[PDB]
């Protein structure tokens, strides 16, 4: 890897067939600064603070995202149609600040080594799935040219329940449910 | 069956702008096979698979390319990033715990940039020993966190100290425990 | 390459113009500007997969259509007055420049009403025996008044081949009436050379107006686009 | 005001270079040097991504970060004349292309042997038809404007022969007014 | 005139058709 003291990552684009599946993102020193929602063409910032001084113009990835589509396709057949290999990917619950009981905070499912970029994660307390809190970042890059998403969970620690994050992939035979609880 | 094909451009900024270099890969599925080096000054070939392409990327495009090093780099770093990512500061959550030889596990959560030093002391004085701490942890949301234990057995009346040194800090934070 | 229709139009306030392009470059990006009173072009519509159109700096009052690959439209559904202008079309692959390739412009002219649309009258001003004999080159005159819209075009003819070699034909017309322009022209031809009376010298004005597709009474003829001429002889 | 041409048009005479300024408001990707011939058709010159390029007579330079190009011509012709555009690539708001306001250049032809005169032409079919032609005069003098109606005066058009330097200046006037002379409207001029 | 941000594009490569 090159060493240094920051690292941009404009321009980063993907895009996979079929489904018509595409991403475009900007990074600096590793935190995503933005994705653009190609349904709505609109720059979705992951911090509100950055978007509102200076700006982004949806269109510069609306088109990357265009380059991409038609790239796909070119290396698609010069490669006598050569699919991907789908990898297994690596879950790692944890807390994002000091575990307190009764005390609000974050419960962040760290997942890696995706690829396809196509996950299915999904939070799960107590055996029952929970869907109020979850946020989730889009897809970030890695050096090896997979992926790596995040799933935050805010919640009120209590030994009494026990959660487990569910990921589901294609390079998965069945879901992976990694456990976690404040009794431990 | 599943295809894919991404691009990263990426800026490296070191002493500020004063030194710059950009990559750029095209990346069909997991394979990097054309890509421009700032450094090497032109496109290349990287794999078998775009053999012919750097032939025709420096033909058509390899004029404009090299500039986006001034004019996107060079512009986003000084007009966009900063202004705004280098100009972001958070202080920490530093906490004292106590494990479930017992083990003070410190806490020290909520913080931009990474740059840190979480020192312990014991009545004033510094150790290095039995002292474990953990690789940074990046949360996500622009906010890292790291916890530092250290072993020990407690005598009643000695104090401790988590000693935390931050740029967002004028006066370094210090968290006591008896 | 990029090829436009109609290459001129004149069009009442109230219709609907349909700017057509075609190219075959095969270039993925597609543009349409427009060139006002000598400012610049400024972009209106572009276009980067078919079927999306995109919208430009002033897309205010203009609908633009990129069917296939090949084709873009631009369409005003009520021309306006403030809508004359000279759309030019051009493409492009990848990202702009240094591929993109431009149309040849597309002069439109919107009137309020057809009936002030008229043709010019040429008349060729045959030369003065003065400088014929002071200077030894004769000089004549091309004249066509009373056209409206200010859109015509003007050339030399000598002897059935055009000629660009000692013409002058004026940039811009210049409005006299509410409803009519003039414009004039010259040629200048070494005197020897104007005496051969098996010479022969014509100016044609190329008037662009109503087409088929345009409604006209009953009584004045329609104000087509026509190649209206005025020639002279050589003589001694 | 993204782009911005200087100057917004100018003179020259033949041999004689001049130069074009093009200062932007915010770093562009690549610039492009046109030139609208008297057509009406755009002409590419220069593509730039950095740096500077030449092109025979004509010579042109790119800097994104101190935001500016330059277009310098040598040794005027007269083909060179036309209007004179730059465009500039976004890149931060889409990547559009930005015109500039154009920069009408006129190449004088620089006239050795000035025989400023006055002719009458006759429509050999109207009667009535009279014009008049003042020709082979300077590049430098300024040719007289009309003010009264009916009477129309043309601005100072120039030609040239393939034969020897033949570039020749003149305008053009007519009337619908009574009959007054060639000199009764030019009058501020010369030779009749 | 709030400046803003550009973002390194991804060009195609020949295909013909
Ligand atoms: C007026 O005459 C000109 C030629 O004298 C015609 O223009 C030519 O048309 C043919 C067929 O399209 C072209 O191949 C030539 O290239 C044209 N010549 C020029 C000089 O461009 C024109 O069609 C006539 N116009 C009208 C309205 O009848
Ligand atoms: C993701 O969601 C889809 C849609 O319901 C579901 O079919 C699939 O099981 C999930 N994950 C996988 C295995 O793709």
């Amino acid at each position: 890897d090159i060493e240094a003291d920051h690292v941009g990552f404009y321009g980063t684009t993907v895009y996979q067939s079929p489904g018509d599946i595409g991403q475009y993102t900007h990074e600096f020193d590793g935190d995503e600064l933005f994705y653009v929602d190609l349904d709505k063409k609109k720059t979705v910032w992951r911090l509100p603070e950055f978007g509102q001084l200076i700006l982004f113009e949806p269109q510069g990835g609306l088109q990357n995202i265009a380059a991409e589509k038609h790239n796909l396709g070119i290396l698609t057949k010069r490669s006598n149609f050569t699919p991907a290999t789908n990898e297994a990917p690596q879950a790692t619950v944890f807390p994002k600040s000091p575990v307190l009981l009764g005390q609000p905070n974050t419960l962040i499912c760290f997942v890696d080594n995706i690829f396809p970029p196509v996950i299915n994660i999904t939070w799960l307390r107590n055996s029952k799935s929970v869907t109020d809190g979850v946020y989730e970042t889009s897809f970030l890059v890695n050096r090896d040219h997979s992926f790596h998403k995040l799933s935050y969970l805010t919640f009120i620690p209590s030994d009494d329940d026990i959660y487990d994050c569910k990921v589901e992939h294609w390079g998965l035979e069945e879901p992976v449910l990694k456990h976690w609880s404040s009794a431990d | 069956r599943h295809f894919v094909h991404q691009f990263k451009g990426e800026c490296y900024f070191t002493n500020g702008t004063q030194r710059i270099r950009l990559v750029t890969r095209y990346i069909y599925n997991r394979e990097e096979y054309l890509r421009f080096d700032s450094d090497v000054g032109e496109y290349r070939a990287v794999t078998e698979l775009g053999r012919h392409s750097a032939e025709y990327y420096n033909k058509q495009y390899l004029e404009r390319t090299r500039a986006e090093l001034d004019t996107a780099c060079r512009h986003n770093y000084e007009e966009t990033e900063v202004p705004t990512s280098l100009r972001r500061l958070e202080q920490p959550n530093v906490a004292i715990s106590l494990s479930r030889h017992n083990t003070l596990v410190c806490s020290v959560t909520d913080f931009y940039p990474a740059k840190i030093k979480v020192r312990w002391f014991r009545n004033g004085q510094e150790e290095t020993v039995g002292v474990s701490s953990t690789q940074l942890i990046r949360n996500g949301d622009w906010t890292f966190q790291v916890l530092v234990m250290l072993e020990m057995t407690p005598h009643q009346g000695e104090v401790y100290t988590c000693h935390v040194e931050h740029p967002s800090l004028k006066s370094p934070i210090t968290v006591e425990w008896s | 390459a990029v090829t436009q229709s109609p290459r001129s139009k004149v069009a009442v306030t109230g219709g609907k113009v349909t700017l057509s392009c075609h190219q075959t470059n095969n270039h993925d990006y597609m543009y349409w500007y427009r060139q006002d009173t000598g400012h610049g072009l400024r972009l209106i519509h572009y276009s980067y997969v078919a079927d999306s159109t995109e919208k430009g700096d002033i897309p205010d009052g203009y609908k633009a259509s990129r069917p296939s690959q090949e084709n873009f439209s631009l369409i005003l559904e009520l021309a306006s007055l403030s809508q004359t202008a000279v759309y030019f079309c051009a493409s492009s692959w990848d990202r702009a420049g240094n591929t993109l390739y431009f149309g040849e412009g597309s002069r439109l002219i919107v009137v309020e009403d057809l009936r002030n649309v008229t043709p010019p009258k040429v008349s060729l001003f045959e030369p003065s025996k003065a400088e014929i004999a002071n200077k030894q080159k004769a000089t004549l005159v091309c004249l066509a008044r009373g056209f409206f819209p200010d859109h015509v075009e003007l050339s030399w003819w000598v002897n059935g081949k055009e000629v660009h070699s000692g013409v002058c034909t004026d940039p811009q017309a210049y409005k006299e009436s509410n409803y009519s322009y003039s414009l004039s022209s010259r040629l200048r031809v070494s005197a020897t050379f104007w005496h051969n009376p098996r010479n022969h010298f014509r100016c044609q004005v190329q008037f662009h107006g109503l087409s088929e597709e345009d409604k006209w009474p009953e009584g004045s003829p329609k104000p087509v686009t026509q190649n209206i001429s005025a020639e002279a002889w050589g003589r001694a | 005001m993204p782009v911005e041409q200087n100057p917004p048009a100018l003179s020259l005479y033949e041999g004689a270079d001049s130069g074009l300024r093009c200062n932007f408001s915010t770093t562009m990707k690549s610039v492009q040097w046109f030139q609208q011939n008297h057509r009406g058709r755009l002409i590419t010159l220069f593509y730039l991504a950095q740096g500077t390029k030449e092109n025979g007579r004509l010579k042109s330079t790119f800097n994104s970060k101190e935001r500016y190009s330059t277009l310098h011509i040598k040794d005027a012709q007269l083909e060179d004349s036309g209007t004179y555009f730059c465009a500039a690539e976004d890149g931060g708001s889409g990547n559009k292309l930005i015109f500039g306001t154009g920069t009408l250049l006129s190449v004088k032809p620089n006239i050795q042997n000035p025989e400023p005169a006055v002719y009458q032409l006759k429509d050999p079919r109207s009667q009535d038809s009279t014009l008049c032609l003042f020709t082979d005069f300077d590049s430098q003098i300024n040719v007289p404007k009309t003010m009264e109606s009916g009477t129309f005066i043309t601005d100072k058009c120039v030609l040239d022969m393939k034969a020897m330097d033949s570039k020749s200046n003149g305008a053009i006037a007519w009337s619908n007014q009574t009959s007054f002379t060639c000199q009764d409207i030019f009058k501020e001029t010369n030779a009749t | 005139g709030a400046m803003k941000r550009h973002g390194l594009d991804n060009y195609r490569g020949y295909s013909l058709g």
